[PDB]
RNA sequence: UAAUUAAUAUAUAUCAAUAAUAAAUUAAAUUAAUCUAUUAGUCAGAAAUGGAUGCCAGCCGUUGCGGUAAUUUCUAUGCUUUUAAAUAU
């Protein structure tokens, strides 16, 4: 369905999120202490049966699914038969 | 209980609730140096804010529902 | 928008982003 | 923190010594500390962290916190530790606690 | 001491011009190759991130499930024909080796195979042979060796996809999925990939590019990285698919529970069949095996193509149920109430004994009297919080707690004016005029709704002329306009507004500086977009509770604010974030 | 130091401290203790 | 070591005669918002019986401090 | 009441992460040597 | 604190005074030099106080009156009060 | 109990008028008003005190 | 626009000249239009279910039992916003209702005949459906023009 | 219950409530501290990470 | 029934009466009236290089610094800050 054959040459690399990070040796606040000092308000997770038009939580989850899969291709080849 | 047991439950914020159970990722400023200095001198301890990222020297990282009890493998 | 899929990640083909003439 | 004792090993000689304070911690109930006088600076931090590596206690977490105020005395220093609605400490009590 | 003997305040490099302009700044000559089509502004030359929807708010992305599909422009998606689903080519190839069965050859057994095979299944002799493979694991291998074979690129060479190919097969058919279809999609999801996701490293980043066969930007550094690390275990050790191999409690395995237990007898009369029937089935603790029957529950009516009872999570779990709703009322939060927070009382040893006669001695007429369900009840209180959540037995059961009565506003008569006309312009004038009442018998908030009360004579007067010199009794608002503001809400049921927020404060608080409001992609508040409702419009109005500000906003403002650090000079007390203010500023025109 | 403040050995329960200030100045004045003989604030 | 952590007089003199309002009694048992008895107080009653700072409260009656053991 | 909101307690210390229990202390959680009947 | 030593500030912050003097004075070693001592007065409640200060201060075209501020310590001994600007 | 407790100008605060009159008869400091010499200092001494305390009584 | 009912034609962002606008704050910055597609169709979709529930619950303006212009007012919305599922599932759970057994609310033929044209129009998940254009261009692959 | 000799089920008895269908994963929402680039992170733009 | 279409009083005082009121990017559902608004540090502890100076001049919250290489003085330039200021009481 909705096919055309299509060249498509770089894929960025792999959702992992794990990479080594870019490295630097001075940095621009030599202040560690703002790291423990920082606060933010408060994240509340639930306001009233938390219902919303645009569907955030299940499409959200649903979108990062599917790149996951994607990119997992299935997780089809992973695993044997125990 | 049944299967790989609890999770381990951490969170970063005001309290449980109020907070995300992800740490920060390597890419924040403080981390930066820190995991430098573990990535070349691996076998010694190293001091630093690094210790709190999702990344980290042991094989296991730091991400949530890792299953801690788990006999695994 | 499209773009990004078809360019060298190490190349920034022109950093200054001036053609001049 | 990092320092510099004397050490007379004899009316002549007199070696540099450095000394170390540090603790060791994980927000996973467990911590410890410990300290050390030693030759080179390297060695007084190798040393405090296997010294506080024997020192390490632990804490229950079922209930977060102290339930009721701990009077103690360290020597010379008179601390207590009380329930609070949060953390309140200066600095560095604060995230050894 | 005084800085300023000697000299007044350093206006040195005030401007700081070095700062100013770059001098060299831009042109019409912006190159259309590596700016906007708009040349608004540059282009972000580095690979490719996936998920780039959930930062920006462009609605075309909605419409497709994998990223680069939705960065398509539309010239070229109408290049894009229907075509039946296997003739696209990994369409084609799943069909070929995964979906047909029948074209799959098996290595033929031998007849003393046969032989040796039939007497190890039917009769079991130990130290035999441990392996004797039924061939529908040995299938099942071959598939998911099939999966591992699987290799994309160009199909004029050797393999069978483009990469392309694939994801266009993968993102027409996330797109076509429906309820279940994606439920069963997430579940297949957190059995397989969810364990994974938590037990990676970056030992493994390497094999997990080697899924897709794609290409790493330092991969010869993480080849040495890697072989040098994987050097320090077994190859047993660091591979992933054996990392998930045990399992606490083999005794009860979720394969096996999967048929239910006795599903013939209380699928018929699950009122006779209370959970104690069942548990004597389990050798586990209560709550595990609680949780258990409720799981047995929904994977029964699942099967049956029915669906399943939601409350019966709450008829089991009834006491916690109560417990919770009933913690969540006393401190004030919503959630599910956890140990820190249970109280400290020690009771004696004995403690049990008076209960433990009053069961010991109890008696019962049949047994459905003995247990039933609500046997967990019995003041009013405990039925209000057993139901508050479906509005529908609660709004049949209370129907007082929605108030439908009030104190009628009514008009008071006027005294009579002897001045006549001359005066009558008078009391009639501009604006509405309130008159609250005090003395030392009203005011009182310990008191209010005595003194709001209808039938309490020495009750609290009201009254308010009309601009046109009429008068009338308060409104109920108004009544209560004259009363310290007053916090309803209950924690109970649904969760109510909470001050404070990442939503709810305003910029200066929240954050020290102005920040634009945009409905739009606000990055600090982690939200793609915003439509605006109406607040409390679509909403149910059971589902709208109070708000509590009852609390202080740490962030903003707390209580003996002091210095973290004394030295050095620069942190203050911890409510003072902020970023640091340039050197003089620049001003940009900003019509662009 | 012959000459100077006692210290405590350890610190005092707070709690207590709590406990023995019931009859204190404040406490009075919300009792009404002291007889108003003057004007006070306005 | 011993059941008892720590154990204090209300009062060091008899000159001096401490009174525990039912609200300080009720402050006690609160810790944060989660109700705790750990700590037991005693009390004398106008009606001379002795009792913890719990029965107290539970009667909203105040009295005479004596001591604190826990 | 209690007025002191369960919700709202804590401190932030920024990005230190912290441990916390949904019921009891994890070493309390499996109890399988009076299961399984291993003990003396 | 140290409250002994603000005696002439009569529990002000800052202080005027007419200049008399200016001698110089040698501070307590391992400190050497000399330190420039301003001898200063001032009156209050028609009471006429000799004021002796240390003399931080930048001196422009000849001038009268001064500002005395609080304190600190300096290596000389004795030398409680401390100069602002010169009026 | 904290410093807001302290502050008396609350009406929370402060055992209330009324006292004054249950102890010398009701409408009884409108008398004392009009004295001579008023409020400076002082005024016609005013006894508030809460009623389970009274010296006389209890 | 789906989000700010503007017109296309004659305005540029969302909450342009309207003296209520949600869209736009004191200092915050003008919000392009958003497009119609997917995302807001089933937008208007679910806002259309929560007032159907409302419609039963609510105490003041609610009715006892679902009216018949609450069903074919859904029934509309769901074709006008080109869903299909939605609209299958909802007709069948209606013959299934308790107002439909009653005699209550009916399928008319409207309904019936709306219903039906929007079943033709839009894509089914197996198979070909009416309303669906031949690309001439598929040859390339189809091998057949 | 009237007469005291109901068997209480009182929230003593009440234990753990359990966890019985789990949520969702909860994805790395990106913040202001994550970013590939060491700027954008500068002392003159971020004042944290939200 | 002087007056209430009033709260406005110009430039004086005493002891009060806390004003850098979004101190920096999308604009004021006005009636556009008052205002053109800046300082600190720069060893320890956020942040340094030249140049002088040489127990001098000077710094000093504090241990203390200054002995021709002063990251602690003076000056120039940059650089540092969590942004109602430093400093004295
Ligand atoms: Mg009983
Ligand atoms: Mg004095
Ligand atoms: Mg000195
Ligand atoms: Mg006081
Ligand atoms: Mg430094
Ligand atoms: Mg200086
Ligand atoms: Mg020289
Ligand atoms: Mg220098
Ligand atoms: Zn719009």
């Amino acid at each position: 369905m909705k096919y055309a054959d299509l060249e498509l040459t770089t894929r960025g690399e792999f959702p992992h999120g794990m990479k080594e990070p870019a490295f630097v040796k001075k940095l621009d606040q030599n202040i560690p202490w703002y790291f423990s000092t920082y606060r933010s308000m408060y994240h509340w997770p639930i306001t009233g049966d938390n219902w919303s038009d645009l569907n955030e939580a299940e499409k959200h989850h649903d979108l990062h699914m599917f790149y996951t899969l994607a990119w997992w291709k299935l997780g089809e080849g992973i695993f044997g038969v125990d | 209980e049944l299967q790989r047991g609890p999770k381990l439950t951490e969170f970063v914020g005001h309290n449980p609730r109020n907070g995300t159970p992800w740490r920060f990722s390597q890419n924040t400023k403080y981390f930066r140096i820190g995991i430098w200095r573990d990535t070349i001198r691996r076998n010694d301890m190293n001091e630093g804010l690094h210790a709190h990222s999702s990344w980290q020297k042991s094989p296991q990282q730091s991400v949530p529902e890792v299953r801690f009890l788990a006999p695994y493998p | 928008e499209y773009y990004r899929w078809f360019i060298q990640p190490g190349r920034h083909p022109n950093p200054s982003g001036l053609t001049l003439n | 923190a990092y320092d510099m004792r004397v050490v007379k090993f004899s009316p002549k000689d007199h070696r540099q010594w450095i000394y170390c304070v540090l603790y060791v911690g994980s927000g996973k109930g467990i911590a410890g500390w410990g300290r050390a006088v030693a030759p080179s600076t390297q060695e007084a931090k190798k040393e405090a962290i296997r010294e506080a590596f024997s020192n390490i206690i632990a804490v229950d977490l079922e209930q977060e916190g102290p339930m009721y105020p701990v009077r103690v005395n360290a020597d010379g220093v008179r601390v207590l530790l009380y329930p609070a609605r949060r953390i309140v400490a200066n600095f560095r009590v604060a995230d050894i606690l | 001491r005084y800085p300023f003997n000697k000299r007044g305040p350093r206006e040195h490099k005030s401007w700081k011009h070095h700062v100013l302009t770059e001098p060299p700044k831009p042109l019409q000559w912006r190159d259309p190759k590596v700016w906007t089509r708009d040349l608004s502004v540059m282009k972000s030359f580095d690979a490719p991130q996936w998920d780039l929807w959930q930062s920006r708010p462009r609605s075309e992305d909605m419409d497709e499930a994998l990223q680069p599909f939705m960065d398509m422009p539309k010239s070229l998606k109408d290049r894009r024909y229907d075509i039946p689903w296997w003739a696209n080519p990994f369409g084609a190839w799943y069909l070929q080796n995964i979906l047909s069965l029948e074209l799959l050859k098996l290595k033929s057994k031998t007849n003393a195979e046969k032989i040796a095979t039939y007497r190890s299944y039917m009769r079991s002799l130990a130290s035999g042979k441990d392996n004797t493979m039924s061939d529908d694991d040995v299938i099942r291998n071959i598939i998911k060796e099939r999966w591992k074979t699987l290799e994309f690129g160009d199909r004029n060479a050797g393999y069978p996809c483009t990469f392309g190919d694939y994801i266009q097969f993968l993102n027409e058919w996330f797109k076509s999925l429906d309820e279940e279809g994606m439920q069963r999609l997430r579940e297949h999801f957190d059995r397989r990939i969810r364990p994974l996701l938590a037990v990676m490293s970056p030992v493994d980043i390497l094999w997990l590019e080697a899924l897709t066969q794609n290409s790493p930007h330092n991969k010869e550094q993480l080849q040495r990285k890697i072989a040098f690390q994987t050097s320090l275990g077994t190859p047993e050790f660091f591979d992933m698919s054996k990392r998930l191999r045990y399992e606490i409690n083999e005794d009860y395995k979720v394969r096996d529970e999967l048929g239910p237990e006795l599903f013939a007898l209380w699928s018929k009369a699950p009122e006779r069949w209370p959970p104690e029937r069942l548990s004597k089935m389990y050798g586990l603790d209560f709550t595990l095996v609680r949780k258990i029957l409720v799981w047995h529950h929904f994977k029964a009516c699942y099967d049956a193509c029915v669906e399943p009872d939601w409350s019966l999570p709450k008829r089991l779990f009834a006491l916690e149920w109560i417990r919770d709703v009933r913690a969540r009322k006393h401190g004030l939060f919503y959630g599910k109430m956890r140990f820190a927070e249970q109280k400290i009382t020690f009771y004696s040893d004995r403690f049990l004994f008076r209960d433990l006669v009053n069961r010991r001695e109890a008696s019962y007429a049949n047994v459905w009297e003995m247990d039933d369900p609500y046997r967990f009840l019995q003041t009013e209180q405990d039925y209000e919080d057993y139901w508050g959540d479906n509005y529908d037995v609660y709004r049949r059961m209370f129907p007082e707690m929605i108030g439908r009565t009030g104190e009628p506003v009514q008009q008071y008569g006027q005294m009579p004016i002897w001045a006549g006309p001359h005066r009558q312009h008078a009391n009639k004038s501009e604006h509405n005029w309130m008159f609250a009442e005090i003395g030392v018998n009203v005011g009182h908030e310990a008191l209010k709704k005595l003194e709001l009360d209808p039938t309490n004579e020495k009750r609290r007067r009201f009254v308010i002329r009309q601009p046109d010199g009429t008068l009338r009794s308060a409104k109920m608002s108004e009544m209560r306009a004259w009363y310290w503001k007053e916090e309803w809400a209950d924690f109970r049921f649904w969760a109510p507004q909470m001050e404070w927020g990442i939503e709810n404060t305003p910029s200066q608080e929240q954050y020290q500086e102005h920040v634009p409001d945009t409905t739009d992609a606000d990055f600090r508040k982690q939200r793609r977009i915003q439509s605006r409702p109406v607040k409390w419009f679509y909403e149910s109005h059971y589902t709208r509770t109070g708000s509590f500000a009852g609390f202080q906003p740490l962030r903003f403002m707390q209580r003996r604010t002091e210095r973290e650090v004394r030295w050095p000079d620069v942190i203050n007390a911890a409510v003072q974030i902020q970023k640091r203010k340039p050197a003089a500023y620049i001003f940009k025109a900003i019509p662009e | 130091h012959r000459s100077g403040k006692a210290r405590a050995f350890v610190f005092r329960d707070p709690s207590l401290r709590m406990m023995r200030a019931g009859s204190g100045y404040q406490q009075l004045r919300r009792m009404g203790m002291p007889m108003q003989v003057g004007m006070g604030w306005r | 070591d011993s059941t008892i952590n720590v154990i204090e007089p209300c009062s060091y003199d008899g000159r001096t005669e401490f009174e525990w309002s039912p609200k300080m009694m009720r402050r006690l048992l609160n810790t944060h918002g989660i109700h705790n008895r750990l700590v037991v107080y005693i009390c004398r009653t106008a009606d001379n019986r002795i009792i913890d700072h719990i029965h107290a409260v539970k009667e909203n009656i105040g009295g005479r401090g004596l001591m604190m053991v826990h | 009441k209690n007025l002191n909101s369960w919700y709202t307690k804590g401190t932030m210390r920024g990005g230190v992460p912290r441990i916390y229990y949904a019921w009891m202390r994890p070493g309390s959680f499996t109890r399988r040597r009076f299961e399984k009947m291993r003990n003396p | 604190l140290f409250f002994l030593r603000m005696w002439f500030l009569y529990g002000c912050c800052l202080r005027f005074v007419l200049f008399v003097l200016c001698y110089y004075m040698s501070p307590r070693l391992p400190s050497s030099g000399n330190r420039r001592v301003l001898y200063a007065v001032f009156y209050l409640y028609n009471f006429v106080w000799m004021l002796r200060c240390f003399f931080c201060c930048f001196i422009g075209l000849v001038m009268s009156l001064f500002i005395i501020e609080g304190g600190g310590f300096v290596d000389l001994p004795g030398v409680k009060y401390y100069t602002r600007i010169v009026s | 109990s904290f410093k807001y407790a302290t502050k008396l100008q609350h009406d929370e605060m402060r055992q209330p008028y009324y006292i004054h009159e249950k102890r010398y008869g009701i409408f009884s400091n409108e008398r004392n008003i009009a004295k001579a010499r008023r409020g400076l200092p002082f005024i016609t001494p005013l006894y508030t005190k809460h009623m389970n305390l009274w010296d006389t009584d209890t | 626009c789906p989000r700010c009912s503007l017109p296309y034609s004659t305005t540029r962002y969302c909450g342009e000249g309207d003296v209520d606008t949600p869209f736009r704050k004191h200092r915050g910055r003008w919000a392009p239009h958003q497009k119609w597609g997917r995302e807001w169709y089933d937008v208007v979709a679910r806002r259309a279910e929560a007032l159907w529930y409302r419609a039963t619950e609510d105490p003041y303006f609610g009715t006892p039992q679902h009216t018949q212009r609450q069903a074919e007012a859904l029934l509309k919305v769901y074709v006008q916003a080109k869903q299909r599922g939605k609209a299958i599932d909802f007709m069948n759970k209606l013959r299934g209702s308790v107002e439909y057994l009653t005699g209550d609310i009916t399928i008319t033929t409207v309904m019936q005949e709306s219903y039906d044209a929007l079943l033709d129009t839009t894509p089914h998940p197996h198979l070909l459906t009416n309303g669906f254009t031949l690309e001439s261009d598929a040859a390339k692959y189809t091998g057949e023009v | 219950y009237a007469r005291g000799q109901h068997p209480s089920y009182d929230m003593v008895y009440a234990g753990p409530m359990p966890e019985i269908f789990p949520m969702r994963r909860d994805f790395r929402k990106p913040t202001r501290w994550d970013f590939h680039d060491i700027e954008k992170q500068g002392k003159y733009r971020t004042s944290g990470p939200y």
